[PDB]
């Protein structure tokens, strides 16, 4: 079974969990997964009550890996307080600039994700689950379809799984080019066969989701932790990394580093360690100027000693690390972030629709040296006014990184204004 | 306008795959684009019928989703990432190489209808910047010599 | 960081094997990829092993480790025998004057690695070795690192680029024995034993490592394989004379102005190598002789020969050691005798005793301490090293020295007087 | 009983696990031992034989066979001097004289501090850069006594 060409992203782990197989850049099929003890966490889970699985996942302190860090167990608990039927959704839309951590699980160790989906579905009483994978991951789509068939043949999916009385089918849906379809409610709209337009939240999907039914949406990486939590127990899982923010975490590192790729590391690792200890330091040993946390935040070279955790002073986000060095023009980089938001607003909300557009249009004039005084003042105003009335996170953050560059790199911006 | 049987069969498989027919809309549109090299405007009124959806629903979905193209037929879509990391690491070198080899710029189709360059947002392979796809295949761009050899595999 | 290596001069008229290795530094995988590296492997993996064998056969590539056996034919002999099969790269390069292989290893390791992978695929070997002499520590570390890069990029390991072809390359080190360049002694050494040549036939392609079909090829031979696949066998065969086609490396040393490695076609003459490429002689002194490593001695009357594998050509490995008019031929012969004394493995009686006595007696002659019986003994010994020999060393230990006795009788006769 | 320090033992195991069969690692292990100790200690061969699952007389025969290994003399730095044809023609004897001037020793000898041993070797495969020597893994062309003195000053 041949697949489309995929570039061979470098992957390194100090924990040997999520990347025990995915550190090798190829598809690991079900026999190889089984030889490594795979699906024995599922078997164990089916001998447990759903309520006990939720409890372990709660006690593990697992938090959402899709960017917001919501406690996973708490999320599941909320879903099961509502009458069924319920649905489970794996979010594989991964489209934020700099972020490529989820695809290496999907493309190299799909059974880790499948096993996590089955356990999670059982935990919340869902008999129908979905993977929503972005359209620009065609190989991941075919790999997952094939892996799901392998799992069916070995009796891990279908009716009455391993004699447990639990039924599950996993359907694989494809996106078709919209970053906003990673927002969980827009994702659900897309699964329902519509345009990807976020819904007002609350209600959260766990109350009202797919077809208005209780729905848990979790990120690929979040789900990939679930087999480990069942396999080793929650106590041992909490002994991974710092007691405060336990567990393995994937860090997709790119830009001006010697060893760009995905690193599996504990969350007490600092940003400086990620860059210098793990990713080989900078190209040309040039000084770090900035790190972009995807398209969300901009950290300066004075902020490299922060931990890669979900604490208030920590890196947070998805652990996406894009490294800019001393030669890299911050205004040019800010323009690329503005262009992303321009291209990805869904346009339901007026300040988001016109603000994302104007932010990019005006910043392009600034960059090219064609901005009037009014264009400069307009740019500053628009950047501060994308968020009002927004119903989803995109409008709330479309100006965030750019504002941070204005605050942290005033000298470079001032050169453009002159 | 009528879907040829082999395509109509594949569409029916998608429609039968999910619990509700309308969930198959994106898989169907990908299939149509794969088959024709674009989305024929005339394909939408028979597709809507198969999905049991109004035509304007289907038109609205085609317009929303950036991967779909109703304008230009092309055998091979060369998707070039223009987002931050690829920009930093050499998008412009990749585009210059493509123009040297193919004689076209982003948004354009070669006169034979063989290649279209499509500028896209981040492809999720940023460590391999600058990234491009040729239809479903994805690659890191290293140099013009390397790219020329890659492109020669598509006939 | 790698151990210090002298910066051997390298020059090419063909820009193939020395395209990168003309610059005295390590070229890592990114540089190699920028030059189109590993695209030949990708092409090969879309071909049948049988077609690769056919291409290498039709290219006319001949062994570069000294014997000139047709490479495609060697592969064909291996694949007519049941597997598993092994592929060995011979990097033992220890003959006096010979330094051609190291510059590929140390400067363009990926060229060699790419060739090893293609060749292994062609013969159905899933395990390959490089056997590198112990006195090339930098080359060893460079290759170990380059293999790890190839693994990162998916050119080694299981299911290489989705082909279903598996390969690991292991790097072994020698530990001081020239005889471990003889392919059967090399295999004994890979098996953890002393480097004792085996009676052949059988040839390694019938019975080799662990008694299984094994192809041994020289570094330089293997480095040609990527070009044959990239260019096609017809274009490759267009390089140089049609009966001895392709690039060849010529390690030139001794009394020339520009000693180094020259990549040239095999219609080049020995005179051209010395005077056109290597800058002529030190002090513009007359050429007295050229030693083809420790194998042959050509006089100044023999410089118009082609640097090919023809009966009247230079042959060997193209190793060119230049002696000029004031260099004492008997002193030079003594150094050759000392080499064979040091390197006989001792299994065969005439080789064991003959290599020792040839050097022992020639030392006496050189120092003016030889009796009449020592002179007569020396002549007899020189003619009687080969009988019962099981490998090429015993067959050639007297060859160069005999040629000096025939071509420079006047100089020898001066040692007879004293 | 002689035992390998843990840090050496670890490296030896890595070699033993590297190849498909344990006995293939014998030379890499012997290199590692000589690196660690400055020579091959006679007492080190049994433990190594046990680790390779080989008879001791097999290991002893291998050490005897391979010229890079030295069971006699401990030295921190091995100065390998090529004595083959091309280096001979181009100035081996000048290099040996320079080494005697700087270090007070001749081929086969160790300095009284145990720091340097001169080891005469066959062709090192750098003949265009004759006369050639190595200092442990580093390899150089000899140009002159002043140059050699500067090179040797880097090894402390
Ligand atoms: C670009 C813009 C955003 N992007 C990234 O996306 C993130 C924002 O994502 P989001 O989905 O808007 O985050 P948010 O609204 O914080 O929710 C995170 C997850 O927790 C769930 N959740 C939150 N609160 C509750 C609750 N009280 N009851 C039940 N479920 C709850 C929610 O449904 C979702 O699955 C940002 O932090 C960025 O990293
Ligand atoms: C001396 N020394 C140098 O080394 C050379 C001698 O090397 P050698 O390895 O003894 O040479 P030789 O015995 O001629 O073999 C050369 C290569 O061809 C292979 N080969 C030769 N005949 C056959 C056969 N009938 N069937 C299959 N394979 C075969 C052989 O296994 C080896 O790889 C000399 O020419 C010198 O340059
Ligand atoms: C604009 C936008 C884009 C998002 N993209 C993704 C995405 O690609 N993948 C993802 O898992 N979550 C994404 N999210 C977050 C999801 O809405 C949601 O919080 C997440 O899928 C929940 O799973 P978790 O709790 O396991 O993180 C995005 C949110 C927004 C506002
Ligand atoms: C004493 C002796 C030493 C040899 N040394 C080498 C050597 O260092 N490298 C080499 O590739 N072949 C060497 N050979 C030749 C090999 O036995 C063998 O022919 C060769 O590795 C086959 O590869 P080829 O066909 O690519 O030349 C030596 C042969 C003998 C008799
Ligand atoms: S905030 Fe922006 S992206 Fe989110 S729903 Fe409103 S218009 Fe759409
Ligand atoms: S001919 Fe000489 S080197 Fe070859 S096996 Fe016999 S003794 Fe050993
Ligand atoms: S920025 Fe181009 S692949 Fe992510
Ligand atoms: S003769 Fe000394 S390095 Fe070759
Ligand atoms: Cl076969
Ligand atoms: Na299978
Ligand atoms: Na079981
Ligand atoms: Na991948
Ligand atoms: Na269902
Ligand atoms: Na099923
Ligand atoms: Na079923
Ligand atoms: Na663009
Ligand atoms: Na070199």
């Amino acid at each position: 079974r041949s697949y489309p060409a995929i570039p061979r992203i470098y992957a390194e782990t100090t924990l040997n969990m999520l990347l025990k197989r995915a550190k090798k850049p190829r598809v690991h099929s079900i026999d190889e997964y089984l030889k490594d003890g795979g699906y024995q966490a599922l078997e164990k889970a089916l001998n447990m009550s759903p309520e006990e699985i939720i409890d372990w996942v709660d006690k593990s302190t697992l938090r959402g890996r899709g960017g917001a860090g919501f406690p996973t167990g708490k999320k599941w608990k909320f879903a099961v307080q509502n009458p069924g039927p319920r649905y489970f959704i794996c979010n594989a839309d991964e489209s934020e600039p700099g972020t490529f951590k989820d695809r290496i699980i999907i493309e190299r160790d799909p059974h880790l994700l499948i096993e996590g989906i089955i356990i999670s579905s059982y935990a919340i009483g869902a008999n129908e689950a979905y993977i929503y994978i972005r359209g620009e991951y065609p190989a991941g789509y075919y790999i997952l379809r094939d892996a799901i068939e392998e799992a069916k043949k070995k009796g891990f999916l279908g009716k009455n799984i391993l004699g447990s009385g639990f039924d599950l089918e996993i359907y694989v849906a494809r996106g078709a080019g919209a970053y906003i379809c990673g927002e969980e409610t827009a994702l659900i709209e897309s699964l329902e066969g519509k345009r990807g337009h976020p819904r007002l939240k609350p209600p959260y999907p766990v109350q009202k989701g797919l077809w208005g039914k209780p729905t848990v949406v979790n990120n690929v990486e979040t789900i990939a932790n679930v087999p480990f939590i069942i396999s080793m127990g929650w106590e041992e899982y909490r002994y991974i990394g710092p007691s405060d923010y336990a567990g393995p975490k994937l860090f997709p590192v790119s830009g001006k580093v010697k060893k760009p790729g995905v690193y599996e590391l504990p969350m007490n690792t600092t940003l400086r360690e990620v860059i210098f200890k793990y990713a080989g330091g900078t190209l040309g040993n040039k000084k770090v100027k900035a790190v972009f946390s995807g398209a969300l935040d901009c950290f300066s070279s004075e902020e490299l000693d922060i931990p890669m955790d979900y604490s208030p002073l920590g890196f947070g986000g998805t652990g996406t690390v894009i490294v800019l060095t001393e030669e890299d023009d911050i205004v040019e980089a800010a323009l690329k972030i503005a262009e992303f938001y321009e291209h990805e607003t869904c346009g339901q909300c007026t300040p988001c629709r016109v603000g994302c557009y104007e932010q990019a249009n005006l910043l392009e004039k600034i960059y090219k040296g064609e901005a009037t005084e009014q264009d400069w003042e307009g740019f500053d105003f628009v950047n501060r006014n994308i968020q009002p009335t927004s119903i989803c996170g995109l409008g709330a953050v479309a100006g965030r990184l750019i504002r941070q560059t204005l605050e942290k790199f005033p000298e470079e911006w001032e050169k453009y204004r002159k | 306008f009528e879907f040829p049987e082999e395509l109509k069969t594949k569409l029916q498989e998608h429609i039968n795959y999910f619990p509700k027919k309308r969930q198959a809309i994106l898989l169907c549109l990908h299939e149509i684009q794969n088959y024709y090299g674009y989305i024929p405007p005339e394909s939408l009124k028979p597709l809507a019928d198969m999905l049991e959806l109004p035509l304007n629903h289907v038109e609205g979905v085609v317009a929303f989703y950036d991967m779909f193209d109703r304008e230009d037929k092309a055998k091979y879509r060369i998707r070039v990432c223009v987002s931050i990391v690829c920009h930093l690491m050499g998008t412009n070198k990749l585009l210059k190489a493509l123009e040297n080899i193919l004689g076209i710029k982003p948004g354009e189709v070669t006169p034979d209808g063989k290649f279209k360059i499509v500028p896209v947002q981040c492809l999720g392979a940023c460590s391999e910047a600058p990234v491009f796809m040729v239809n479903d295949d994805e690659y890191k761009f290293e140099s013009e010599v390397q790219l020329n050899e890659i492109l020669s595999r598509y006939t």
